[PDB]
Parts: C-alpha cells; structure tokens; sequence
C-alpha cells in the first residue's frame, strides 16, 4: 500500500509518496537525493519520536488510512551540524486569514 | 527521480516531484534545467494545500477505485481559489 | 439530440453511490428534457427498473455538481446478459482544484453576498455560474457536434 507524505525540516517540506512496507532507512534515501545529505547525517521523527532505520513506514504509524494524498502525514526532520544533530524544529504555515462575515 | 521546488510568500520551500507540479498548467508553461519558483503572493497555508492537489490529482485521475472527497477548510477557501485560477489546476 | 431511446425492452440496473454526495439521478425523457429521480444517500445502492437505449445522468442533490457514472457522463442500460443487472457505478470525478474551491465557497457563502468577498471580478461570475444540468447539456450536445 501507498503512504503519503510531508518531511519537514525548518521551513522545508518535502511532498513524497513511499510503501507501508518500505523502512525509514529507504525514506532517508529519498531525503538525501533531495538536500544532498547522507542518511547517516539524518535523523527522522514521528512526533516527538525518534525512528529507527530498520522500522517499516506501517510499523512507525505511516498507514494508507493516515497517510492520504490529500492530507499526508507528517515526518520531521533534523540534519547533523558540526558534532552533534540539531533540535527538530519545524516551522508552522502561515495562519489563514479572519472568515469574512458572509462566511460564518 | 526529479523534483522542483516552489516557494510561498512568506518563505516556505516546498519540493514536489517534476511530474505532480506538471498538474498546473501555468507551471507545465514555465518548466516543461529550471526547478525553483517563487509565489510571492501564495502564502504557505494555501500553496501547501496545492501541493497535496498536486499528489490527490496524480493518484485519482483515471482511478476505478472510489474517490474520496479533496477537504478545504473554510478559513482558506477564498485564498485558494485565487491561486488555483492562477495556476490552472 | 441527446434522449432516451424509446424502446420498451425493460433493463435492470443497480444504480451504486460510491460517492460521499446525495445523488440525483437525472432520466432523459423522450424530448430531451431532464426528469429528477428519488435521491440516493451516499454510500448506498438501488435496484432500479429502466429500458435499454434511455439516457440518465447524475448530480450532487443539493448543488448540482456533476458526478461521473462508470467513468463518464452518461449512463445508457443495455441488455441484461443472463439476467444480471447492469452496474451504474457513481463516483465523484477529480474536480479541478478551481471547481473544488468554489463548490466550497458556494457552500459557506448565500448568492446574496457573493459581490461582498474580497475577489476579482472574474472570480464573482465564476461563483455565480451554479452548476446546471441544462447549461451541461448544452455543452455535451455542442461537443458531438465538433464529431463532424
Ligand atoms: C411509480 O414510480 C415509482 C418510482 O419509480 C422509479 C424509481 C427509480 C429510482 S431512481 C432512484 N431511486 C429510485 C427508487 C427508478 C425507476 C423507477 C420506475 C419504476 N421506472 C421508471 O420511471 C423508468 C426509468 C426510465 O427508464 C424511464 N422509466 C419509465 O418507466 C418511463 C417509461 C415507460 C416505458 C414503457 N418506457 O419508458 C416512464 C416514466 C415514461
């Protein structure tokens, strides 16, 4: 089964599509013909979590009924700077506007 | 595999494969070398919502399987609009 | 030019909602002119009696979006081969990304007071033009026209 997904680094989002049966070792392969960085100077999260290469996308929550073309889900991701990898950080989109009074 | 990067207003990269983008007929116009377009009126709330369009799209056209609706939240519709009718899509 | 053939030669058809609209079965009388069926909610299906050559189309109940039925706009019962009824799958199309917001802005906003939205002009007369049965009609029978 397809997953599809966001991977979200500061104020980059990458849109990409993956199997529940692939590993988030193979999802860093992907990253790193994108930025140019290796998958050992990478690190993914769900949430909070860190994940481990070895995991597959289904085993770490990324499922066809979570994971959809119009709302994928979201995969953070941290580089390594120097010695040690940077915090996860993830900057939110902007907020959409006040809802006209003609739309509430 | 390639990919293009489109930018929103305020900043935000967002890098969808060359094929997806290729949806909008406005982008088709401008690349199909060149991989990099600025939005600078498409703020990142909206221009994220294109690119999910964008894979939503590539996945359900010519698909037998049942569609499942494209969700637009309310607070963003207006904005959306405008920029599907720039972009064609 | 687009009308239910008159036949008399009974058809049965399952008409199947695989769509998360109400739809509106729309029946091409003899003349041409679109005949509203009862409402199908979404998800379900109906054993229905129709006769081979007849013409339908379907709609969104309450909008009149258009919505496709076995990948196309019209649906036409033929002869049921063994006594199996024919399949009417009803899906929603891809809709373009345009047509999708102003199905929403429609849906949040009354006629009234689309002049009131902070748009282009272009865009209040795009929001204006309700999806119409009458108006698709038109545009189909134009287009067998291009078919010499
Ligand atoms: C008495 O009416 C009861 C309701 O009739 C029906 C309801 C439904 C639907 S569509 C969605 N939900 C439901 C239940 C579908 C079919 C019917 C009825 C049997 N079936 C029909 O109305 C069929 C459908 C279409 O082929 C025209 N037709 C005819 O019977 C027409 C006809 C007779 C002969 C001879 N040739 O054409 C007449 C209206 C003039």
């Amino acid at each position: 089964m397809d997953v599809f997904l966001m991977i979200r680094r500061h104020k980059t989002t990458i849109f990409t599509d993956a199997k529940e049966s692939s590993t988030v070792f193979e999802l860093k392969r992907i990253v790193e013909g994108i930025l140019k960085r290796p998958p050992d100077e990478q690190r993914l999260y769900k949430d909070d979590q860190l994940l481990d290469d070895g995991k597959t996308l289904g085993e770490c929550g990324f499922t066809s009924q979570t994971a959809r073309p119009q709302a994928p889900a979201t995969v953070g991701l941290a580089f390594r700077a120097d010695d040690t990898f940077e915090a996860l950080c993830i900057e939110p989109f902007s907020s959409p506007p006040e809802l006209p009074d003609v739309m509430k | 595999m390639m990919y293009v990067k489109l930018i929103s207003s305020d900043g935000h990269e967002f890098i969808v494969k060359r094929e997806h983008a290729l949806t909008s007929g406005t982008i088709k116009a401008m690349l199909s070398e060149t991989n990099e377009v600025n939005f600078r009126e498409i703020p990142s709330h909206v221009l994220s919502k294109v690119c999910m369009y964008f894979t939503y799209k590539v996945r359900y056209t010519n698909s037998s399987t049942e569609i499942p609706e494209f969700p637009i939240a309310p607070e963003i519709a207006l904005e959306l609009l405008m920029a599907a009718n720039f972009l064609d899509c | 030019v687009l009308r239910s053939v008159n036949s008399r030669e009974p058809s049965q058809v399952i008409f199947c909602n695989r769509s998360p609209r109400v739809v509106l079965p729309v029946w091409l009388n003899f003349d041409g002119e679109p005949q509203p069926y009862p409402t199908l909610p979404p998800g379900t299906g109906r054993r229905i009696h129709s006769y081979r050559g007849h013409l339908w189309l379907f709609r969104d109940a309450g909008t009149h979006d258009g919505l496709l039925v076995n990948q196309t706009e019209l649906f036409v019962p033929s002869l049921n081969v063994d006594g199996q009824p024919i399949f009417a799958n009803i899906t929603l199309p891809v809709y373009t990304l345009k047509e999708r917001c102003l199905q929403v802005v429609r849906s949040l906003v009354k006629p009234e007071n689309y002049r009131r939205l902070d748009i282009v002009r272009s865009l209040y007369e795009d929001l204006e033009d309700h999806p119409n049965v009458q108006k698709d009609l038109e545009r189909l029978t134009q287009e067998r026209i291009a078919h010499q």
